[PDB]
Order: structure tokens, then C-alpha cells, then sequence
């Protein structure tokens, strides 16, 4: 699954519910 | 269901986990097929105990001791229990295993169980 | 009260009865209308903002 | 089907994760406990269980005494390893361990007794084929893409920075920070004492850990937010403990993970988090800092308390010289990074030859990791 | 065979069906309250 | 050799129950009162009997004082003990106790001695091949069938609450209370004077634990009750004596187990069993107490009041956190489950390994109760 | 001369009050209040409703007796308020108006009890200046010597901190709930094997009473059961306050072998020898050798007879064998918390220390942080 995807710094295994602060 | 696609991780674990669960009750079903006995579903049928002690008497090609006769989940836990003990005497290297384990039916304990005593019993 | 009878008293038991009954039924038609409604409404904003 | 896919398995102080070469994610992630039970069973027939690995023992959380193996990176009990191990292989892979290659990781700076020990396990207990030992902040650049760059790594266990450009790894700039989230989590536990809640026993440590995850977050400006903490309550957030209770976290949300860039408050002297990115920074050459500074990672799971990116920017910013710009690269999944970097050591085709043999071990010892790995 | 009796296990069988009915009605109700819990949040995220 | 089938023998302050093991119910149920002759004169109907035991004790209370050989589960009288055993074995199960295994019950918090002198008892003048001893509270839970819960026993003697989380009980936990239906008759007769009846010997002590057994109920709001029974005679209703005149309680019916939820009624300092089930709950560790909320298990002949159910559940949940869900588990054959679950524990195949022999008690004495039982 | 400051310690089980400078405290008795719990039917009696202190203790079969501070911590606030009244104008007959109050705190506990403590003091006493110390920096005073490890040990609360030349160590600064009255529930728990019952409140106090007589801490555990098993020279007979005679016997040194084995109160913390062993291995490494033979016990639960030897053998086993063990014992350690305290109040640097009246006034109740460590 790797080596179909170009860049793993931009991947999500999850909404992760980020930047939830003020 | 969403909350199965909703991670990435668990989903892609089920996704294996479906097809070896085919696998094994094909795997199970051969070795039950001398006997009176099919397996519908690995998980509902393992419940009792009764048959997974069958399947130790197939494969082993010795007698174990008869299961106590009860319906309550005592019994249950006790004829896991003798499955489990027969199989410790055996020495096949079962750890994090346990009666209740199968009897509240964990999915992933019950493939690595069946999953060992594929390996053992080859 | 000095004066009562004791069938009138169980019939009315049994209309409350019903009545319990009855109202357990609305309870639960009610709330698997809304979880429904709020599981759809939250898979979508999921979505969008993913 | 000729070359088969090689299992990788992230062991940290925190969580064991465990997946295939190709895969994108982990198979299967769960806690690093061995659980064992204090009391004495008093019904006749449930069934024997000497030991709880995993999740049955952070299901049955409190019966137990939870233990773990691995204490600041270093493994010191080694029969709950094989515990661990076998857990892995056996029930969470379904796989067969004789039958693939197994890639590990370790911190940077560590006794050699550790790489040996896990060498000769591999090879005479579980019949591996073939290992290969790697460092952790080393496949944090495999998983980010580039080839230049420096890593701070903070797991549960330990900090570590390591510096790479262009491939090459300079040794004399790694520095290894003993600090790191479980440390944190004790603070945690000494400071809810302020408030009247007691957390002493081994399976509310777990508690405490969740209540850490959920309602901490690190303060850009930390004496003004103690004047909004004194002033209003307009920063409080209350928790449901798992019997009910309720409790109110108040000020303390910004008082725990502070303790990475002031370790003052632990009682330690070392620098934070933050002037050991700066001294690693300077212990290398003058022409190499400059790309350094455009590439600096985060990676594990201790850095993903919401605006720790911003605090270290600003800091390092403040460190730098002025006529640099900074940025501060945090991937959204860096707590699976470790393992995701790992995962493309896997597939490469010239990794091929760099598998420690079964022969090699057979005819060298389980010193030969000291010259096949790193 | 009579009435009576006929009267009794109809009363029976509603009283049970009825607390059944309870059961289900409160256990889905804590869920709703949890399944509502998670999605404001989301749409104040996506704000 | 399988038509050996065990003795089960429940030894009740009130009422001894004994059966075979593998039955639904057990074949004898007698009252524990032995009967010896009073001082006015010579009695009518018996001549070198010394005393009578059992229903035959019960039938003639008019010519005999009547003795408990169980205050409060323990055994002071010995020789009664032996009396009542011996009755038990020969009169009502007609069977030989050297050829049968025997199966006994207890009390948690008991003297030490009282298993030790039962084992010897029994191994001396029966010739028992094999015996056990057992607590009730265990046994309950195993007729009950789930193995995770609190059990709350009221007996005739004592009342005692233990909880239990997957077969693993809480030693630290147990709690007993010296609340029983002994006292409860007491406060009847003393509560019953102000009508105007009178009632001083056993045989008065037997017909006023006849009217409570029948007449009395647990009020679900205790005001609300007094001032709907001095609103009206609703609540009335009339008992026959022996002689012949008829008896009207009317108010104090719904007094009498007012006690179990006030003592301060009986002048001791002590609380309520609501009281005491939440304590026993709150002294076990945070994670189990959502389990434990969940199965509350009512056992006892005492808990055969009507609207005890309901009552205690709005106690607790006045109690317990408003998040946390409550419910009562009140069988309507609780009054036999001590008796039953023994019927099931004799049945278990892995019990056959619990047993102990003739040989065992003879080389280690009768102290081989305390390694060889919980 | 100044007017000297009262040092009041306020101890889960006993209060102890008194002068400072004085070498002994003035006045000691049970931090205990009762209530009635019968009706009186005698008109013309006392109508109280409310007994403290010793006259509490004196009437125990009428009353319902409670402990305001529990764990260190204080629970109910207006028994508390009447316990500091029956010391000041019963005990002492002095005026609090005029003199400084020093009072005594666990070290680690709920903040807003030091609050509510500075509240009351400078609100209902009017006191011109008071100040808060911890325990076993009082008993490391008293001890006299800068550097050592204190552990300390009453009815509430453990504690054991370490101080190196003045200087603490406050992440090494450890803290255990096993304490007196946990021993006594454990005695209760463990007398009611041979047949005797204690239930009520007034039943707690004989409890008490005999564990203080006839308890003692076995050298060898296994050693002494064996001997207990086998003989039976070791019993002894306690007589009731209504006539009876009870026999004790084995019980005597289970109870006290409760606080180096936690496990028979079900807890899964430490034993004191390992908690002592814990604290000094937190500590930095040159600072230990020191810390290893300065160990000062203190607290009257550390008046076990026996106590001291096990503590060092325990200890030295732990300890590296280069390493020499000297456990400080003084013999009036009970007081030892109060009696620094007397120490501390009559220095002339501490004339710089107080909390006065006119900074709670400028800034609150929350100056007890700023000031008292
Ligand atoms: N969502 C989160 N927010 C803040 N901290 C977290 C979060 N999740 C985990 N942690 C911290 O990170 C630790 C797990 O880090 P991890 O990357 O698993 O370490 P390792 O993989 O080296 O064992 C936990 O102990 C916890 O303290
Ligand atoms: N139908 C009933 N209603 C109310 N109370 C009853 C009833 N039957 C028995 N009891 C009470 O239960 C007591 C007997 O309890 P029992 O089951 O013998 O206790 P034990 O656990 O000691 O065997 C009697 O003294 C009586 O007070
Ligand atoms: N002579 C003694 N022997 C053994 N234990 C004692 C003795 N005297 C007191 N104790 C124990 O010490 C406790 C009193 O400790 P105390 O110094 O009053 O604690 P504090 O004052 O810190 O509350 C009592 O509960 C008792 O259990």
C-alpha cells in the first residue's frame, strides 16, 4: 500500500479531530 | 457499520480476519465431517465447548474425558476448561489463553486458537 | 376511604398498565428515529471536513 | 510466490504495533502490560490463567498488578518478552514466525546486552530466518520522505535527536533526553493531588495516562496563561471517571506537559526539549545548520499534544539567529511513524542482503548484530 | 380452558413485554446522548 | 464410581436443609429447635426420651422450652449440633452417612474453630469418607449462575455482603452485620405489647415469628405509609391465635422490617443494609464497582418481604452516582439457592479434586479445614 | 520580651498544645467528638449538645463518636472549630488575640485545607500572626541534626522526606495511607477470628487501647508463627471494662507486621522499610551516603517495641553491604513534632517568618502558598 501512495507525510487514518483549541 | 471504516487500522485487520475465519471453518468442517457435527459459525459454536472437545478426539486420535452434563455457563467454562487442560498436557504452548476467553467469544483468541492447534496438531 | 370495591380498583391498575405499556412503545420508536437521524448527520459533517 | 512479505514490529515502552512489509498501517496495535492477579480465585472450575498480556489485562484492569517490560528503552524482564512476542506472533498475526524475516527497532544509546539478548531470542527460541535491528528516528525520515533532515523522537520511554544530511548520520550529534510521557504522567498524578483526587494504585496509572490523552494541551506563553488560569474558570473541563465520579482538570491541562521544556519541575537539571534540538543543531558542521533548520520532524506519539508544533517553532526561533526561517514539520499520524518508515525499509530491493542469516548467526555469535546493524 | 386464566397470562405477558420495553428505551437513550456528544463537537470543528 | 452421590447440607440458624446432590430441590426442610422439658411438672407424652428434635419439638411447644443450637451462625451448643445431624442423617434421608460424601455451608467471618471442631465432629462420629466446607455467599452466586456480582445473604442469624469479579473474591471487602429475623421477631414482641397482647416464652417466640413470616410487608416510603395507616384501617388485617381469639396488627406490619433499614429502631449504631451494600462496594477498586452496581444479588429467607426490591433499589440509587445503572436480582426461589448452588458445586467434575479424605484428615488432624477450604 | 507564640499540633488522633520554648507540651488530648444518641428522660439535666476532647472519652456508652480529621485531612469544619475553642479557652485559659499560632500539616494533602485553616485563624481567633510548618521538618528539629531522612508515622499519614544540609528534595518527598487507625480496623478484623466482637464506636476505643498494651514487632515473621503454633508461652490476658477477660495470643505481633506487609489490608503499596528504601534511591548520589545513617523515626505509631530493629534489618538488607545503617530513635519521639515546633517559634530569624495580619488582609487567603513552604 506503500508503493501506490507518493507522500505519507500528507495520509489519514483518522479525522484525528486536530486544531480542536480556541 | 461506520465506526468499522472510521479507522484505518482495525478495518484493514477485520478485512484478513473475514477470510481466515472462511478458511478455518472449511479447515474445521473436514476433520467434523467423520463425526455428526458442522460448524455454521466459529464463534457460536465454539460457545459450548462440547465440539471443540470433538475436535480434539478427531485430531488427537485418543479418548478425553466426557463433558459434565449442565446448561448453565459453569458448565460451559468447564468444558472449555478441560479442552484447554488436555491440550496444555499435550505440551502445545498456549499463554494468554483462557476459559473465559473463549466463552465470552473474543474474536481474535478464538483464530489463535484455532490457529495454534492447526500448527501443533500438523 | 370507607367505602371502595376492590375490582374497580384493580381495573384501573390495568388501565395504567396499558398506559406504561403503550408509552414504552413511543420511548422507543422515538429514540431509534433520532439516533438514526444524528448517526447520518454526523457521518456527513465528517466528510466535508475530512 | 519466491520473496515473501517480512513482518516489522514496533517495540516501545508504551505500545507494541506489528504489521506486513507492504501495508500501509499496522495489522494490530495494543499496550505493552503484563497483567497477574492479586487475589485468590474462590469458585471451583472458570479455568486456569497464570498471566494476562495485552488487552485482556487492560480489560480486567483492576484485579491485576500491571507490570511492564520495558523500563526507559531498556527491556528488563525478558520471560514477559517472550510473553509479548509470542502474544504477537501467535494471536494478533496468525502468521507463522519461522517462516518470514522480522524487522525491530531500539533507541539510539543503549546497553549492548539489550541488542544481543533480543538477537539470540529471535534465532533460537522463535527459528527466524533472518532480523535486522533498526533505529527508530532513523525510519522517522523513511516515513517523512526526505533524505535531509533532523528528528526528535519522544516515545514513552525516552527523547532522542539525531541529525541526518544527505544520508549520512553524524554520531557525535545523537543526544538522548531521559524524559519523556511517563515521567509526565506521574507529574500528572503528583499534581491531582492539589485538587483532592488520589491516584495510587497501578491500574489507575491507566486512568491517569487517559485523562493526560484527553484534556492536556501545551500553553504558547505559559506565566499568561497561569494569569487567565488565576483570573476566570473559563479553562476548566470535567472528566467521568469509569464509576461515575466526576472531576474537575482546572488549571493543571498546561501544567503537565510543560515539564518537557522546564524540567525543573521534575526535579531534573537537563534542558528541555527544545535546547536539545538547538545543541544537537550546533554540535554539526557550519555548512549543514542551515538545511537543518528547514527540516526539523516530530515523531512519536508524546508529541501530540495540541500546540507543541508552535511552542517549539517560537523557541527555536528565539535560540536561532534571526535571519533563518524555521519550520517545525509534524505529520498528522507521526505516532505510527516509527512503524510506517519501517514498513519501506521492508520493500527496497537492495535491503535484501543487509538480513542478518541464520548462518552468520550460527558461525558468529550473537555478537554479529554489532557489525551488521548500524 | 377458561377465561380467567386467559386474562391472567394476557396481563402477564404485557407487564413483561412492557418492562423489556423499559430496558431497550433507556439503553438506547444513553446511546443517543453519547452519538449527540460526538457530533457538536465535529461541527464546531468544521466552524 | 458414580452411584456415590454427595450430601448436601445447609445448616441455617432457622431451618436446616438437606437434599442429595444433582436435585433442583432439597428433600428435607426442618427447623434447628431442640425441645427439653419444662420445670412446672412432669410432661404427659414421653417417657425415657430425654429431648425431642425437629418438627416433633415444634408440634409440642406446650410442654417443652425450645433452644437454638446457631446464635448468630455460631455454634455454642455442640452436642446439639450432634442431635440435629443425627436426626437429619437417620430420620429424614434414611441414609447411611458413612457411605456418601458430605457437603456443608458457613458463615465469611466466623471463629476459627468452627470448621475445625465441624471436620472433627463429623470424621469421628459418622465415619465420612470424604467432606467440604463451603461459604454461602459463593454457593449463592453459583445458583444465581453468573460469576461476577455482589452478594447480599440474610439469614436467620446473621447478614453479610461480599463481592465477587470474575470467580476472584475480595477478602477486604466482606462485610457482616449483625442484622437478622431473630432480632426482627423481637421487635415484633415488643411492638406488639402496646395492642394490648402479651406474648413472653418459645412457644410465643415460635407464633410471633408464624405472624411475621405471614403479615409483613417493607413499606416503599416509611412517612407516606404511617400517614395512609393512621388515615385509615386499609391496611389491617387479622390473624388467628391457637386458643381462638382473633388478633388485628394493623399499623406495626410494615414496622417490624423497618429495623433492617433503621436500626437506631433496635438501639445499635449500626446502618442499614443499603448502607452496608454500598460501603462493601466503594471499598473495591474503581474499575470492577460498574460491574458490581449491575448484579446485586438478593438471597436469604429474611429478603422474602414484599417490596424489598424496589426499596432498596431507590436507596441505592439515591446513593450511587445519577450515570451509573442499578439493578436488583431477587429470585423467586432465592430462599433455597444457598442449598441449590451446592446442588450444582457437588456436580462439577473438577471438584472431585477439592475433596477431602479420610487419609489427608487423619495424618494432618482437623486443622487440614484451613489449606484444604477458602 | 515578646510574648511567646503557641505551638498547636494537630494530630489525627491526639491534639497537643502548648508554649513555645517549653521543653513538653501543656495540654494533650483525643482530637474526638461526640454526640448523644439515646433520649434523655431526666428533665433538669444538662442539655449539651455537643462533647469534645476528653469528656467525649469519659461518657462512651451514650454517644456516637467521630473524628474531625481523617487521612490528614480535615472533613468537618465546625468540629474543628469547637476542637480549637476547647484548646484554647478550656485547655490553656489564654487569650488567642495576643499570641502568634503555629500549626502543623502533612506534607502532601488537599490545598484548600491550608486555606480554610488560615480562613478560620485570622477570621473567628483574630490572631495578629500564624503560620503553617510540615511534620517531619518539626521532627527533624527536634531531632538536631541539618542533614537526615524523616519518616514519620501517626494516625492519619506516612511520610518520609529527605533534607540534605537545609535543603529538601521535594520529588523525592514520599506519601503512604497506612496508618494507626488502618491497624486498628485490621485488629478488629483479626480479633474477631477467635470469637470476641467489637462493632460500635466506643468498642474502637478498647480496640485501641489493647493494640497500644499488648502489640509488638516481630524480628522474624515466619520465625514467630512457628513459635506461636507450637507453644503456647506467648499469650497474654487483657481485662475488659465490664469484668471479662479476654486472651489475645497470636494477634499480638500480626497487627504491626501489617505495615511491612500491605498485602493483608488488601493493599498493593509497599511496605515502610521499602517506601524509606524508595525515597533515598530518588535522591542524588552523593547525597545518600548521609541520607543512610541519618534515618530519624518519628510519630506515636512508630512506638512499637521492636520497630527499630526490624526498620535496620530490612533496610541494611535492601542497602548495598559497604553501607552503615543507624536508625535514630529517641524516646519521647511521640511529641517530637511539637517539640521543634517549640524549637522554631523561638528562633530570631522566625520573627521574619509570620503571616501577619494586615498581608492576609491586603491579599487574601491564598497568601498561605506564598509564605509557608
Ligand atoms: N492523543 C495523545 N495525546 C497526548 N499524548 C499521548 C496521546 N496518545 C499517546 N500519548 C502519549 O504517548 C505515549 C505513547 O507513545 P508511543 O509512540 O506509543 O511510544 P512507543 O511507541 O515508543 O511505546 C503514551 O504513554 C501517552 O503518554
Ligand atoms: N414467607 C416468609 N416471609 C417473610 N419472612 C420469612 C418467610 N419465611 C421465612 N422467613 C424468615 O426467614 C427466617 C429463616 O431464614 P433461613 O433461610 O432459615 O436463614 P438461614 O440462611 O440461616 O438458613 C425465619 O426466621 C423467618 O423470620
Ligand atoms: N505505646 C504505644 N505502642 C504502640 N502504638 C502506640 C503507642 N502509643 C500510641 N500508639 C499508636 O499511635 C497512635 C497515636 O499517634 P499520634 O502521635 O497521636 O498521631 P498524630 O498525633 O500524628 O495523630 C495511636 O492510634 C496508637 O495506635
Amino acid at each position: 500500500a506503500i508503493l501506490d501512495i507518493e507522500r505519507p507525510d500528507l495520509m489519514i487514518y483518522e479525522p484525528h479531530f486536530t486544531y480542536s483549541l480556541l | 457499520a461506520r465506526l468499522f471504516e472510521r479507522s484505518r487500522i482495525k478495518a484493514l485487520a477485520d478485512e484478513r480476519e473475514v477470510v481466515q475465519k472462511k478458511t478455518f471453518t472449511k479447515w474445521v468442517n473436514s476433520h467434523l465431517a467423520r463425526v455428526s457435527c458442522r460448524i455454521t459459525d466459529l464463534y457460536k459454536d465454539l460457545r459450548d465447548g462440547r465440539m471443540l472437545i470433538k475436535l480434539l478426539e478427531v485430531l488427537s486420535g485418543e479418548m478425553l474425558p466426557k463433558p459434565t452434563k449442565g446448561k448453565m455457563r459453569i458448565h460451559c467454562l468447564e468444558n472449555v476448561d478441560k479442552a484447554l487442560q488436555f491440550l496444555k498436557e499435550q505440551r502445545v504452548h498456549l499463554e494468554n489463553m483462557g476459559s473465559h476467553d473463549i466463552v465470552d467469544g473474543n474474536h481474535r483468541l478464538v483464530l489463535g486458537l484455532i490457529w495454534t492447534i492447526i500448527l501443533r496438531f500438523q | 376511604m370507607a367505602g371502595i370495591t376492590t375490582i374497580e380498583a384493580v381495573k384501573r391498575k390495568i388501565q395504567v398498565l396499558q398506559q406504561q405499556a403503550d408509552d414504552a412503545e413511543e420511548r422507543a420508536e422515538r429514540l431509534q428515529r433520532e439516533v438514526e437521524g444524528e448517526r447520518r448527520a454526523r457521518e456527513q459533517a465528517e466528510a466535508e471536513v475530512a | 510466490d519466491d520473496d515473501i512479505a517480512a513482518l516489522v514490529v514496533d517495540n516501545g515502552s508504551g505500545m507494541c504495533k506489528a504489521g506486513f512489509a507492504g501495508d500501509d498501517a499496522p495489522r494490530a496495535v495494543f499496550p505493552s502490560i503484563v497483567g497477574r492477579p492479586r487475589h485468590q480465585g474462590v469458585m471451583v472450575g472458570m479455568g486456569q490463567k497464570d498471566s494476562y498480556v495485552g488487552d485482556e489485562a487492560q480489560s480486567k484492569r483492576g484485579i491485576l498488578t500491571l507490570k511492564y517490560p520495558i523500563e526507559h528503552g531498556i527491556v528488563t524482564n525478558w520471560d514477559d518478552m517472550e510473553k509479548i512476542w509470542h502474544h504477537t506472533f501467535y494471536n494478533e498475526l496468525r502468521v507463522a514466525p519461522e517462516e518470514h524475516p522480522v524487522l525491530l527497532t531500539e533507541a539510539p544509546l543503549n546497553p549492548k546486552a539489550n541488542r544481543e539478548k533480543m538477537t539470540q531470542i529471535m534465532f533460537e527460541t522463535f527459528n527466524t530466518p533472518a532480523m535486522y535491528v533498526a533505529i527508530q528516528a532513523v525510519l522517522s525520515l523513511y516515513a517523512s520522505g526526505r533524505t535531509t533532515g533532523i528528528v526528535m523522537d519522544s516515545g514513552d520511554g525516552v527523547t532522542h535527536t539525531v541529525p541526518i544530511y544527505e544520508g549520512y548520520a553524524l554520531p557525535h550529534a545523537i543526544l538522548r533526553l531521559d524524559l519523556a510521557g511517563r515521567d509526565l504522567t506521574d507529574y500528572l498524578m503528583k499534581i491531582l493531588t492539589e485538587r483532592g483526587y488520589s491516584f495510587t494504585t497501578t491500574a489507575e496509572r491507566e486512568i491517569v495516562r487517559d485523562i493526560k490523552e484527553k484534556l492536556c494541551y501545551v500553553a504558547l506563553d505559559f506565566e499568561q496563561e497561569m494569569a487567565t488560569a488565576a483570573s476566570s474558570s473559563s479553562l476548566e473541563k470535567s472528566y467521568e471517571l469509569p464509576d461515575g465520579q466526576v472531576i474537575t482538570i482546572g488549571n493543571e491541562r498546561f501544567r503537565c506537559p510543560e515539564a518537557l521544556f522546564q524540567p525543573s519541575f521534575l526535579g531534573m537539571e537537563s534542558c528541555g526539549i527544545h535546547e536539545t534540538t538547538f545543541n544537537s543543531i550546533m554540535k554539526c558542521d557550519v555548512d549543514i545548520r542551515k538545511d537543518l533548520y528547514a527540516n526539523t520532524v516530530l515523531s512519536g506519539g508524546t508529541t501530540m499534544y495540541p500546540g507543541i508544533a508552535d511552542r517549539m517553532q517560537k523557541e527555536i526561533t528565539a535560540l536561532a539567529p534571526s535571519t533563518m526561517k524555521i519550520k517545525i514539520i509534524a505529520p498528522p499520524e507521526r505516532k505510527y511513524s516509527v512503524w510506517i518508515g519501517g514498513s519501506i525499509l521492508a520493500s527496497l530491493s537492495t535491503f535484501q542482503q543487509m538480513w542478518i542469516s541464520k548462518q552468520e548467526y550460527d558461525e558468529s555469535g550473537p555478537s554479529i548484530v554489532h557489525r551488521k546493524c548500524f
